[PDB]
RNA sequence: AGGGGAUCGAAGAUGAUCAGAUACCGUCGUAGUCUUAACCAUAAACUAUGCCGACUAGGGAUCGGGUGGUGUUUUUUUAAUGACCCACUCGGCACCUUACGAGAAAUCAAAGUCUUUGGGUUCUGGGGGGAGUAUGGUCGCAAGGCUGAAACUUAAAGGAAUUG
């Protein structure tokens, strides 16, 4: 079974956390990045790492991945934010209950009247 | 110390119920404390139903199951049937499934 | 200290009954709620929205009252409140916490979730109970969106809503945001329907 | 059966306080209850109370604040011999600076400091702090 | 808590729950002080000026924090209706 | 031993001393 | 070097709060020992007891060591910290720090005359942890501290001069007796004597006054 | 709760309570003036009957008893005072 | 209030109960039964002098193994026979 | 002491099992089991938790009683009934969640309102064994019930929780 230990996945996290611009869907260069950017003691463990930080990368492309957040996302969401143009005064009048109308009366004033009963 | 609030089993405001006899070993046990299953099952069974209707008269017949209530004695309930043993907590759960 | 025309306006009243913020809980009904107003038969309890509004006003009056508007904190693990709080946070100071809380946020500096606010707002003291609890380990006042069945231990100022879903929590969070800006804030005078759509706050789809 | 009517009235006040309330409805009131309520009020430990008149024996609503830790009754009304009052307040008052033991003398239902000034003695009722 | 000749002795005179006038002792880290901001003519919340209230942890635990806030703020003039002294 | 049977032990034990004492009444 | 975390930590080193009575006023939860260090340096420790405890594990016994330290001045501030580690020193190291954090105030008073500087207590006070109840009684001046050596030493560092003690329970188990005599003095500032019925305006919170001068980066 | 008017409680929540647990206690039974137009005069009846009250002159009936309130007999009327 | 009558005239009962229950006190019971004077080899007194019958070699109780060197003494005021221990190394050589 | 004696079945006798097997398991089956007349008075006769009274906190069920309704369903001609539904209110048997509070804990709406120690009252316990033994009294046909010690011995016995 090829389940990656924590030191692998923990490094992968931290690396993506702070070098997302740089790194790519390509292990081959993500490999070479690790040299210049990370200190590791063995070839094996380094490819082991970049191999997975490349995997992680590759699916951040299609949606977020819990664990890692480089704040670029939290503010990609902030400009991605908007919807609506139609809201919820159409059509006609606010349909209310018997007492809801009694509520309006017994506190306030103007409202479109549209009452309904009900049963057990 | 104590282990259940229902003590043995289900009896609050009564002082004496009345014993049943264990369906398996015949041990007496108060009816409230019994442990019970309706042994609803078919007269025929799995495979027989085809071979039932096949070599019978009438259209498909009707089919009438058997119904008999089962009374176990705790040990007998524990030795096979409904029992396991639960955690300190799961014990509290009265829900069946 | 009663403002003047900070009374419940018709446009607000319309606003609220469309969201059905006056539709309080069924049979279920915590002793500690006079925010009621005559039980609609067939198991529904109508909510005095003036008090809803009047409490909302207080809410805003205390949210805005905190030197640095950013260590005011919104919470909602309830999905229907996440898109809400993120939006409330955006417009005002306020640090947001949508999704999983993660306990030990308020005790234990050692956590990276570590906050340390002067005030807390919350959408459903059942689901968010964590927050409510942890704050009480450490004198952090709590504001809360509450229905008629919500637990009122360790929340001060209730805002009677309808966490049954839909547009209410959004509405309430909106108005919350609306009135905090309308205090010491980047807003304006009278009627002032305010540029921002109320459907901005809302749980989306599918 | 209902034994010291004083007792229930006191205990009720104490569970209102503890539960943090501001009001008690006590039942059934009495000459003595009033005169005990009357002393506490005189010294701060409760607000204003009110006799309501059911045509029966009475009810009282007491309004209290929270200056009060405890108001107990001494259930056998022991006799106290003007020396012995020192030994009472010692056993059951928090310190020598405040709190009162209230008792009952021929000269009236009074706290022990008024008892000491008036210099009379008698039976012991209860206490307030 | 003075002494022989005047002289305020004994440090630190504790706060007080504005709802039950019991002491708000130190290790009570469940207690709360709510600052309600004074406003002025047309919105405007006047930073650094509050009508304030302090509530013991006891009270909050018992759930009586809200209804007690209600009564206090209103009879201090920043709520009208909402609360009711009768039940 | 079971308390129940220790009680029986001494039930008997007394019956014998009850017996042996009678020989001497 | 220090470097705090917590609003409160920062405000302290930043010489914006001078004394704990401030912190106690607004009941601010301490969480970094250095806070009560700069705030109150006359603190001297005292390791009261050390007792071995043992756990069995699916592979090995674990006999670590439990130590009970009491810190304080002798001018109204005490601390009772209890911690177990597997080395006696690091057990004593950790406990002191918690004992710092634990530091609570004491309300002392006059047996029963208004004279020069309080020597005894304000009231009678009881503390009960586990099965021991420890009862503290105001005593006339020069009475001494009337308590077993341990509970005495805690009453002294606490700064009491004259008090009577009465104990109830299995008191030979120190860990619970001190935890109770700790509560007993910690309860002197819960007690509404008449001289405190006076109303105070209700102070403003250090956290809001030096709000700017705190806050994270 | 925690602070309320024991002295002036709302008519409604006082209404629902038991007859022995109202502020000052009092009854919840009433009296009525009952007719059966054969006659001209009107016998006063207690809301709770026990005795199956008979009219002034005619042995007619009027009401029957129950667990509580009387069952008034078919063709009748009443006011309450 | 559990148990004890709290009445103002309930002195008698309250006294009596005490007398009754003092008997569950080991020493009080011994004192009044005169157990001292009655049983007990000495008079009830502090010492007693008697005469040596045989020198004994009592084997100690576990977990100790020893021979303990004692003397059977027949008390002089009593005739009652008693076995006494003879403290310190040797010393049994002093008796006879 | 009569009756009854189907069933199951202390004792006994057996078939097996066993190193043994006076047992467990199988068979036979006496007393008994049932009833009348009279005894006996004991059970872990248990909630291992005295009774009366006050107070302290939330929730949905339910059993009995009652009150309220331009509620449902029953059709006939509407009713009247009855059963059902909803709210409330007494008083029951219980469960739920909480815990201000209590506890050595387990847990407890009492086991709470206790060193801030007092509503009224009853009863029992005071380390363990010796021992419910000896003795005397008394009740009983008996078996036994009630009352009920000491000498001597002894450093623990015991409880709740923890990790193994
Ligand atoms: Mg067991
Ligand atoms: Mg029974
Ligand atoms: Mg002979
Ligand atoms: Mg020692
Ligand atoms: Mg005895
Ligand atoms: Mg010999
Ligand atoms: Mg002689
Ligand atoms: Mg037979
Ligand atoms: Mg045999
Ligand atoms: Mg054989
Ligand atoms: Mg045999
Ligand atoms: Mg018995
Ligand atoms: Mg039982
Ligand atoms: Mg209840
Ligand atoms: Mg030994
Ligand atoms: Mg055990
Ligand atoms: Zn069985
Ligand atoms: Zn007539």
């Amino acid at each position: 079974g090829r389940v990656r230990t924590k030191t692998v996945k923990r490094a992968s996290k931290a690396l993506i956390e702070r070098y997302y611009p740089k790194l790519t869907l390509d292990f081959q260069t993500n490999k070479r990045l690790c040299d210049e950017i990370a200190t590791i003691q063995s070839k094996r463990l380094r490819n082991k790492i970049a191999g997975y930080t490349t995997h992680l990368m590759k699916r951040i492309q299609k949606g977020p991945v819990r664990g890692i957040s480089f704040k670029l996302q939290e503010e990609e969401r902030e400009r991605k934010d908007q919807y609506v143009p139609e809201v919820s005064r159409s059509n006609g009048v606010l349909n209310v209950d018997n007492q809801t109308s009694d509520l309006v009366k017994s506190l306030g004033l103007k409202l479109p009247l549209s009452v309904i009963n009900v049963s057990a | 110390p104590k282990k259940r609030a229902s003590n043995g089993r289900n009896k609050k405001g009564r002082g004496h119920v009345k014993p049943v006899r264990c369906v398996n070993c015949s041990k007496s046990i108060p009816k409230d404390k019994a442990i019970k299953r309706m042994a609803i099952r078919n007269i025929v069974e799995a495979a027989a139903v085809r071979d039932l209707s096949e070599a019978s008269v009438y259209p498909e017949y009707a089919l009438p199951k058997t119904y008999n209530k089962l009374h176990y004695c705790v040990s007998c309930a524990i030795h096979a049937r409904i029992v396991r043993v639960r955690s300190r907590e799961d014990r509290k759960n009265r829900a069946p499934p | 200290s009663l403002p003047a025309t900070f009374d419940l306006t018709p446009e607000d009243a319309q606003l609220l009954l469309a969201a059905n913020t006056h539709l309080g809980a069924r049979n279920v009904q915590v002793h500690q709620e006079p925010y009621v107003f005559n039980a609609r038969p067939d198991g529904v309890h109508v909510i005095n929205v003036g008090k809803t509004w009047e409490k909302l006003v207080l809410a805003a009056r205390i949210i805005a009252a905190i030197p640095n508007p950013e260590d005011v904190v919104a919470i909602s693990s309830r999905t229907f409140g996440q898109r809400a709080v993120l939006k409330f946070a955006a417009h005002t100071g306020a640090t947001p916490i949508a999704g999983r809380f993660t306990p030990g946020s308020f005790t234990n500096y050692i956590t990276r979730s570590f906050k340390e606010p002067r005030l807390v707002i919350v959408t459903d003291p059942r689901s968010d109970a964590q927050a409510i609890k942890e704050a009480s380990y450490v004198n952090i006042p709590v504001i809360a969106l509450t229905d008629l069945d919500s637990p009122s231990e360790f929340v001060d100022v209730a805002i009677p809503c309808n966490n049954r879903g839909k547009h209410s929590i959004g509405l309430i969070w909106y108005l919350l945001a609306r009135e905090v800006l309308r205090l010491r804030g980047a807003l304006v005078d009278r009627t002032q329907p305010w540029s921002i759509m109320p459907d901005l706050y809302f749980y989306r789809d599918p | 059966t209902r034994s010291s009517v004083l007792a229930d009235a006191l205990n009720a006040i104490n569970n209102a306080e503890k539960t943090g309330k501001r009001q008690v409805l006590i039942r059934p009131s009495s000459k003595v209850i009033i005169k005990f309520l009357q002393v506490m009020q005189k010294h701060g430990y409760i607000g204003e109370f009110e006799y309501i008149d059911d045509h029966r024996s009475g009810k009282i609503v007491v309004q209290l604040n929270g200056r009060l830790n405890k108001c107990g009754v001494i259930s056998p009304r022991f006799n106290v011999k003007i020396g012995d009052i020192e030994k009472w307040t010692a056993n059951l008052l928090p310190a020598r600076q405040f709190g009162y033991v209230i008792l009952t003398t021929s000269a009236g239902i009074m706290d022990h400091e008024e008892a000491r000034r008036k210099h009379v003695s008698g039976k012991i009722l209860g206490f307030v702090y | 808590m003075e002494n022989d000749k005047g002289q305020l002795v004994e440090l630190y005179v504790p706060r007080k729950c504005s709802a039950t006038n019991r002491i708000i002792k130190a290790d009570d880290h469940a207690s709360v002080q709510i600052n309600v901001a004074k406003v002025d003519e047309e919105g405007r919340a006047i930073p650094g000026e509050y009508v304030t209230y302090a509530l013991s942890g006891y009270v909050r635990s018992r759930g009586e924090s809200d209804d007690s806030l209600n009564r206090l703020a209103q009879n201090d003039g920043l709520l009208k209706n909402v609360w009711s002294y009768s039940r | 031993m079971r308390a129940k049977w220790r009680k029986k032990r001494t039930r008997r034990l007394k019956r014998k001393r009850r017996k042996v004492r009678a020989r001497s009444k | 070097g220090w470097v705090p975390v917590t609003k409160l930590g920062r405000l302290v080193k930043a010489g914006k709060i001078t004394t704990i009575e401030e912190i106690f006023l607004h009941s601010l939860p301490v969480k970094e020992f250095q806070i009560i260090d700069t705030l109150l340096p006359g603190l001297q420790d005292e390791v009261m007891n050390i007792k071995p405890v043992q756990k069995q594990t699916r592979a090995g016994q674990r006999t670590r060591f439990k130590a009970v330290v009491v810190v304080g001045d002798s001018n109204g501030h005490v601390g009772l910290g209890i911690k177990t580690a597997k080395e006696v020193a690091g057990a004593i190291r950790a406990g002191i720090i918690i004992a710092k954090l634990s530091v609570i105030p004491i309300r002392r008073g006059y047996w029963g005359t208004n004279l020069g500087q309080p020597h005894s207590l304000a009231t009678k006070t009881t503390g009960k942890c586990g099965s021991v109840t420890v009862r503290l009684i105001p005593a006339p001046r020069g009475s001494g501290i009337v308590a077993s050596p341990a509970v005495k030493k805690l009453l002294q560092l606490a700064g009491v001069e004259d008090v009577y003690t009465q104990s109830n329970g299995k008191t030979r188990t120190l860990e619970n007796t001190l935890k109770a005599a700790f509560v007993a003095i910690g309860n002197t500032y819960g007690f509404l004597t008449p001289n405190l019925w006076a109303e105070q305006p209700l102070p403003v919170s250090p956290l809001d006054i030096y709000s700017d001068e705190a806050s994270a980066q | 709760v925690l602070v309320q008017d024991l002295l002036h409680p709302t008519a409604a929540s006082e209404a629902r309570k038991h007859k022995l647990k109202t502020l000052v206690q009092g009854p919840r039974s009433y009296f009525l003036d009952v007719k059966c137009p054969g006659c001209l005069n009107i016998t006063t009846v207690f809301s709770h009957a026990q005795t199956a009250v008979t009219c002034e002159s005619c042995s007619t009936i009027l009401c029957t008893p129950t667990g509580g309130k009387a069952k008034l007999s078919e063709g009748t009327s009443f006011r309450r005072k | 209030g559990k148990g004890k009558p709290r009445g103002l005239n309930s002195a008698r009962k309250l006294r009596v109960h005490r007398r009754n229950n003092r008997w569950a006190e080991n020493n009080y019971k011994k004192r009044l039964l005169g157990t001292a004077f009655k049983s007990s080899p000495f008079g009830g007194s502090s010492h007693a002098k008697g005469i040596v019958l045989e020198k004994l070699g009592i084997e100690s109780k576990q977990p100790n193994s020893a021979i303990r060197k004692c003397v059977r003494v027949q008390l002089i005021k009593n005739g009652k026979k008693v076995t006494a221990f003879v403290p310190n190394d040797g010393c049994l050589n002093f008796v006879d």
